[PDB]
């Protein structure tokens, strides 16, 4: 009896896909100072 | 023929500073073009 | 640094690539002892002694 909603697993793949995308794709910071 | 001394080194070493501060900002975003370059933050 | 004055700071290549792996690493190292019918809960403190219990 142990059940889940499919949305809930379906939105889960999405957003952890798309949050990654853009972390990956980063290769330079530039901190500024505080003014 | 020897004339025309050039007596000041300042326009001189003024130029050079141009050329070594753009090419620096130049070589900054070298790595963020083309199909296959990355993104800063 | 040398040239490039923009009065900041700044990091190219692998150092940036395996700092913001560790980053996002360590939060979600807070909230994996939460998961599932075996998980406990945590508690929260502020500066002033407001207590909040969660998972
Ligand atoms: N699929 C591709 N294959 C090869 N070269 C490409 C492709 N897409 C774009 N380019 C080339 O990359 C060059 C630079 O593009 P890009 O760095 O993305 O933006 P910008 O044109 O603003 O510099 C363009 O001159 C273009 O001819
Ligand atoms: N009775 C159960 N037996 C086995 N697994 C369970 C049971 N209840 C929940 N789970 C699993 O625990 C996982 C995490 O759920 P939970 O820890 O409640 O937080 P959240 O629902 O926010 O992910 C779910 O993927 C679910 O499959």
């Amino acid at each position: 009896g142990v059940f889940e909603p499919t949305i809930v697993k379906v939105k889960s793949l999405k957003f952890a896909t798309e949050a990654a995308i853009t972390i990956l794709r980063i290769d330079d910071l530039i901190k500024l100072h505080p003014e | 023929g020897k004339g025309a001394y050039q007596d000041r080194d300042k326009p001189a070493q003024i130029r050079f500073s141009n050329i070594s501060a753009a090419k620096a900002v130049a070589d900054a975003i070298r790595t963020s073009l083309g199909p296959k370059g990355m993104d800063k933050m | 640094e040398g040239p490039l004055s923009v009065f900041g700071d700044r990091s190219t290549g692998e150092t940036i690539r395996s700092q913001n792996v560790m980053a996002a690493a360590s939060i979600a190292n807070i909230v994996k002892s939460s998961l599932g019918p075996v998980g406990l809960d945590k508690m929260l403190v502020d500066d002033i002694g407001d207590v909040t219990i969660t998972n």
